[PDB]
């Protein structure tokens, strides 16, 4: 199965890495992705790495979110500049083979500073 | 003190635009972050969009996202929000609040909501209400008190607004929640209770403001 | 997004009582910079915009009596007012604002009451309708409570069954009763078709029902 690490909160334009790492029967071959579900709303993907590294986005994260992988260690990563409150959802590693998923959220409070 | 005033609500067929206003006086509105946010009976009430003091973040709910333009003039005090291709969905009073400084400081959430603007989305005509007074007489009253009001038929959409005397006039005031006609036309009644002894030295009057159909109407109601 | 569900959708208690309502949100709302969780309460009256109770989860905003406290943590929230008042008569909504902002669908909170009496009147309709050619006849029952009231209409004493609407305000905020009216909408022509308009009203606080009536013309 896959486990998915790197989840937090940030404020609105933050940064977060997240990984997913796969254990067994997992081959690269059969590539991976990055998907995403927010409350009340359908499992939406995000990110995908096929087995020749070819990679696709979804249009409301490209130019923001990346995705690459480790090819010894079968670890893919999703990188997420720019982070927006509507990006706040639990993020699920899949290739199927599905994962526990790693919460991401995105505040939006104002500060002094 | 601090002051926020919609306006611009109406009626609009599906699919056209409307253009709300928020007039916001009491404080420095250039300071401050504003919201738009909408109640509908059925939505409960639901954030539509924001905009910070300086215009430079700007977010919108997921059902408007598209649609709708939130912007300011910090200039002229006033907040705005931009609708297009409306849906009968989109049938909701429209609030602005005010966004207090620092909430992830001090933790303040929006605070002051105006009165609302109500915007209905049909694409049936607008109809101004007939008015007509309910009478006090010897079959409305009961010991020393008198009943009277008037009765507002006819119009279309909601809501329509009544007050007695200018607004002087509340205590005892009961105007009732409007009934769905066959017609499709809404009517409503506003009564109150007075003694029986000041019939013949006070003054009644209602008055009754439909918006969508620019219709004002002031009704003495006489003994 | 960040969802909230509030629990009951309405509730009713008599003055001076305890009253608890509950908002579970869908995930942690507390904001890891200050621990402080971004959870508010709002107060919104018959006919008033929402006005702010509480913040931070627990903290009363200026002015808000002590009978209004909040609690919270993880997803789980509520809002209790400790000694109830008749001015509560309100929903209360839960407002998260961490991650852009969200509402509650809303608690509504009613008031329990002693038994009252309707005191009964009735409106022939005015010259200045029937110039229009229909009439209206209104029958107004006022401050009682509770609510049911069986309103009968009887045209030369004959049953009505079809051509009225009735209507029932909110509770009031002071006394925490009821008004109704009844209207009975009939063409001229049948308006002009009879004599006696009478309206029938049954309810608890009547020993027995009570009619108003008007004959046409007087």
């Amino acid at each position: 199965q896959l486990v998915e690490y790197g989840g937090g909160s940030v404020q609105a334009g933050g940064y977060l890495r997240l990984s997913c790492v796969a254990s067994g029967s997992i081959s690269l071959s059969s590539g991976m992705g990055w998907y995403r579900q927010a409350p009340g709303k359908e499992r939406e993907l995000v990110a995908s790495i096929s087995g020749g590294s070819s990679t696709n986005y979804a249009d409301s994260v490209k130019g923001r979110f990346t995705i690459s992988r480790d090819n010894a260690k079968n670890t893919v990563y999703l990188q997420m500049n720019s982070l927006k409150p509507e990006d706040t959802a639990v993020y699920y590693c899949a290739a199927a083979y599905w994962g526990q998923g790693t919460q991401v959220t995105v505040s939006s409070l104002e500060h002094h500073h | 003190d601090v002051q926020l005033v919609e306006s611009g609500g109406g009626l609009v067929q599906p699919g056209g635009s409307r253009k709300l206003s928020c007039a916001a006086s009491g404080f420095t509105f250039s300071n401050f972050g504003m919201h738009w946010v909408r109640q509908a009976p059925e939505m409960g009430l639901e954030w539509v969009a924001y905009i910070s003091s300086g215009s430079t973040t700007i977010y919108y709910g997921d059902t408007v996202k598209g649609r709708f333009t939130i912007s300011r003039d910090n200039p002229k005090n006033t907040l705005f929000l931009q609708m297009t291709s409306l849906r009968s969905e989109d049938t909701a009073m429209y609030y602005c609040a005010r966004r207090p400084l620092y909430d992830g400081d001090y933790g303040y959430p929006m605070d002051y909501w105006g009165q609302g603007t109500s915007v209905t989305v049909s694409s049936a005509s607008t109809k101004g209400p007939s008015v007509f007074p309910l009478a006090p007489s010897s079959k409305s009253t009961s010991g020393g008190t008198a009943a009277l009001g008037c009765l507002v038929k006819d119009y279309f959409p909601e809501p329509v607004t009544v007050s007695w005397n200018s607004g002087a006039l509340t205590s005892g005031v009961h105007t009732f929640p409007a009934v769905l006609q066959s017609s499709g036309l809404y009517s409503l009644s506003s009564v109150v209770t007075v003694p029986s002894s000041s019939l013949g030295t006070q003054t009644y009057i209602c008055n009754v403001n439909h918006k969508p159909s620019n219709t004002k109407v002031d009704k003495k109601v006489e003994p | 997004n960040i969802m909230l569900t509030q629990s009951p959708s309405s509730l009713a208690v008599s003055a001076g009582e305890r009253v608890t309502m509950s908002c579970k949100s869908t995930q942690s709302i507390l904001y890891n910079s200050n621990q402080k969780t971004y959870l508010a309460w709002y107060q919104q009256k018959p006919g008033q915009s929402p006005k702010l109770l509480i913040y931070w989860a627990s903290t009363r905003a200026s002015g808000v009596p002590d009978r209004f406290t909040g609690s919270g943590s993880g997803t789980d929230f509520t809002l209790t007012i400790n000694s109830v008042q008749p001015e509560d008569l309100a929903v209360y909504y839960c407002h998260q604002y961490l991650s852009a902002w969200t509402f509650g669908g809303g608690t509504k909170l009613e008031i329990k009451r002693t038994v009252a009496a309707p005191s009964v009147f009735i409106f022939p309709p005015s010259d200045e309708q029937l110039k229009s050619g229909t009439a209206s006849v209104v029958c107004l029952l006022n401050n009682f409570y509770p609510r049911e009231a069986k309103v009968q209409w009887k045209v030369d004493n004959a049953l009505q069954s079809g051509n009225s609407q009735e209507s029932v305000t909110e509770q009031d905020s002071k006394d925490s009763t009821y008004s109704l009216s009844s209207t009975l909408t009939l063409s001229k022509a049948d308006y002009e078709k009879h004599k006696v308009y009478a309206c029938e009203v049954t309810h608890q606080g009547l020993s027995s029902p009570v009619t108003k009536s008007f004959n046409r013309g007087e």
